[PDB]
């Protein structure tokens, strides 16, 4: 929702689609990814999140 | 292959497996009971019988 | 290099129309007058170089040719795909309801 | 002549009819008439698999195997036209029948080799100038060998060609490149070769029998691994009649 | 997996050269090639500045 809000405001201020999306911080985008959702794990899937999907 | 007991079985005439192979590279041989597996099983059963005798 | 040939085939006319060379026989139920009599002759006499070659099946009645002509627009032909025609899958593709 | 209840459970149902030793005759071929094989039966007795060569690139041999799928191996009730050619040769064109069996044999050491033992779409021809079929007649031909599993078959993870997942769903964020060969099912279609050596002929009835040798690829598990080369040996029976 | 075959080394003059084999004592061993009479004809030098027997 926040990503889409920032993109729309960029588009409304005359940015191209490329510019609007390029203005989204990587850090914000990374929160909007299910591999960072704490309810996606397993009891015996041990270790860092990086051990699963990898080091982002 | 780091085989230690296999050569001792082979030295005295145990050369085949129940699964059909022989250490000389033959196929479709029937080793009878005294395959490597039969030898192993005989030793396990002997172990058990000696264990019981020890208790007595 | 590796391709699922059935998924690939969905990107051709096979995915848009009844492919006389590949499509399972139940598909002919979609239009008036094709199933089961024409459906059987079409599958039995495949493959076809063109849709209009379906009109040349030996033994067709005059009425059958008319019905076929009315439905040429719903037909296509693509290369025979082994995966779709083996196993008698054109007669029963393991799909029911 | 035996009934179903005579045969049921004996293993006889998987054997081809035989002809007696007296059947060393000749069956006249009239190039003006049409002919058909009313019943072709193929009964394998031996399955040999070509060993995957160590790396010497020397002679890789066909080795014996153990059948593990029981008396379920024979091809039968096969029919088709028997053409008489310009040169006096005969050509059998297989049209229909029970012309395939899945078969699993086991190599020494445990490796199981599934194959679709088959003569699907067999076209087999004799030598020229076959005025009569005798114990010198033979057929040589090619046949199709389609994928052992057909397009709907789903692997233990639910992946398939015409149905199923197209990825390894249990490894959601795995890199997909190294799993492509497992994820993308492919349908094999290759050729096999067969010789039928006529050993016995009933000139009166038009029944022939003898031995066969066929060569074909085994299962490749929808493109997941390399097939093995298989040699199948056995006996056959065929009944020839004016069409 | 497989024998590569027997390697025969030759110099520019076409004389056969023979690699000196490693004795069991040595964890590492230099690469020295001699003619049939044991005369040094080629080697892999350590110091290059005064090399006379390099393969090059
Ligand atoms: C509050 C406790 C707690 C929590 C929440 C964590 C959390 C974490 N640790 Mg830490 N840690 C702890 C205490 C804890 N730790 C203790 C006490 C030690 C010393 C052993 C450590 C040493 C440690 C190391 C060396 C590592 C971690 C790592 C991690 C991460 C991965 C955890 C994992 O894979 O668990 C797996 C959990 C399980 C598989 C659950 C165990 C369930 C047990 C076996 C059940 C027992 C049942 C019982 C026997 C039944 C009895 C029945 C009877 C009554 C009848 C995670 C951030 C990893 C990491 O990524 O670090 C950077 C890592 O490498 N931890
Ligand atoms: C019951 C009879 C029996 C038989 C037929 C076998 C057979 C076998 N065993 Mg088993 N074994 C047995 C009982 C038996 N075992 C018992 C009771 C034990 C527990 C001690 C073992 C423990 C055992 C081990 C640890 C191993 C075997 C192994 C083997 C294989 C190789 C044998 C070998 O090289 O011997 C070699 C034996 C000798 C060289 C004997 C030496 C005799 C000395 C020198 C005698 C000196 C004293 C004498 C009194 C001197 C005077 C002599 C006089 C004539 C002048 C063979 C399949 C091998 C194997 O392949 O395992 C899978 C192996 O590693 N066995
Ligand atoms: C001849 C021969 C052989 C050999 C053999 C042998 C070597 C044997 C043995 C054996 C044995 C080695 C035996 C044994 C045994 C035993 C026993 C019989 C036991 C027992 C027991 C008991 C009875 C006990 C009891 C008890 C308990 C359990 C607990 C506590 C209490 C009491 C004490 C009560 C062979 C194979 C080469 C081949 C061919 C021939
Ligand atoms: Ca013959």
């Amino acid at each position: 929702q926040e990503i889409n809000r920032r993109v729309q405001a960029s588009l409304a201020s005359g940015a191209t689609l490329e510019e609007a999306w390029s203005a989204i911080p990587e850090k914000l985008a990374f929160y909007d990814y299910i591999g960072n959702n704490p309810a996606k794990g397993g009891l015996f899937r041990t270790g860092p999140m990086n051990k699963g999907d990898g080091i982002a | 292959q780091g085989m230690f007991v296999l050569p001792f079985m082979a030295r005295l005439g145990v050369t085949g497996s129940w699964s059909g192979w022989s250490i000389t590279g033959e196929t479709g041989i029937d080793p009878g009971f005294w395959s490597f597996e039969g030898v192993a099983l005989a030793h396990i059963v002997l172990s058990g019988l000696l264990f019981l005798a020890a208790c007595w | 290099e590796l391709v699922n040939v059935v998924d690939e085939k969905l990107g051709t006319a096979y995915g848009e129309k009844i492919d006389l060379n590949n499509t399972n026989i139940a598909a002919f139920i979609q239009y008036r007058g094709l199933y089961p009599t024409l459906a059987k002759l079409i599958v039995k006499n495949a493959p076809y170089e063109s849709v209009e070659d379906v009109l040349n099946i030996p033994g067709l009645t005059e009425r059958q040719k008319q019905i076929l002509r009315e439905n040429l627009e719903h037909f296509t032909v693509t290369e025979v795909e082994t995966a779709l025609v083996e196993g008698g899958d054109r007669y029963n593709n393991g799909l029911y309801k | 002549t035996l009934t179903y209840d005579d045969i049921v459970g004996t293993g006889l149902a998987n054997k081809c009819p035989t002809l007696d030793d007296t059947a060393r005759g000749a069956y006249p071929i009239d190039s003006s008439q049409t002919y058909r094989i009313a019943r072709l039966c193929l009964q394998p007795t031996t399955f040999l698999v070509k060993e995957e060569p160590k790396n010497k690139r020397q002679e890789a041999e066909f080795v014996p195997t153990k059948l593990v799928t029981r008396e379920t191996t024979s091809l039968d009730q096969i029919q088709g036209e028997l053409k008489v050619n310009s040169d006096g040769s005969l050509t059998f064109v297989e049209e229909d029948g029970i012309d395939f069996q899945p078969v699993t044999v086991q190599m020494a050491g445990g490796e199981r080799i599934p194959l679709l033992f088959t003569v699907k779409n067999l076209v087999a021809s004799t030598q020229p100038n076959v005025t009569s079929i005798t114990t010198s007649t033979d057929f040589k031909g090619e046949f199709n060998v389609p994928s052992y599993r057909t397009a709907n078959f789903l692997d233990p993870k639910g992946r398939g060609l015409a149905s199923g997942y197209d990825s390894a769903i249990a490894l959601p964020q795995a890199k997909e490149e190294e799993l492509a060969r497992a994820n993308v099912k492919r349908f094999s279609l290759t050729k096999g070769q067969i010789s039928l050596n006529v050993a016995k002929v009933d000139g009166r009835t038009g029944e022939i029998a003898g031995t066969f040798e066929s060569e074909q690829l085994s299962d490749d598990d929808m493109g997941a691994h390399e097939p093995h080369e298989v040699k199948i040996q056995g006996v056959f029976y065929a009944s020839i009649e004016p069409a | 997996q497989a024998w590569k075959g027997h390697a025969v080394f030759r110099n520019k003059e076409g004389e056969e050269l023979f690699v000196r084999r490693m004795p069991a004592f040595f964890e590492s061993f230099p690469v020295i090639l001699t003619d049939k009479n044991g005369v040094v004809k080629a080697d892999i030098p350590f110091r290059r500045a005064e090399s006379k027997y390099s393969f090059e």
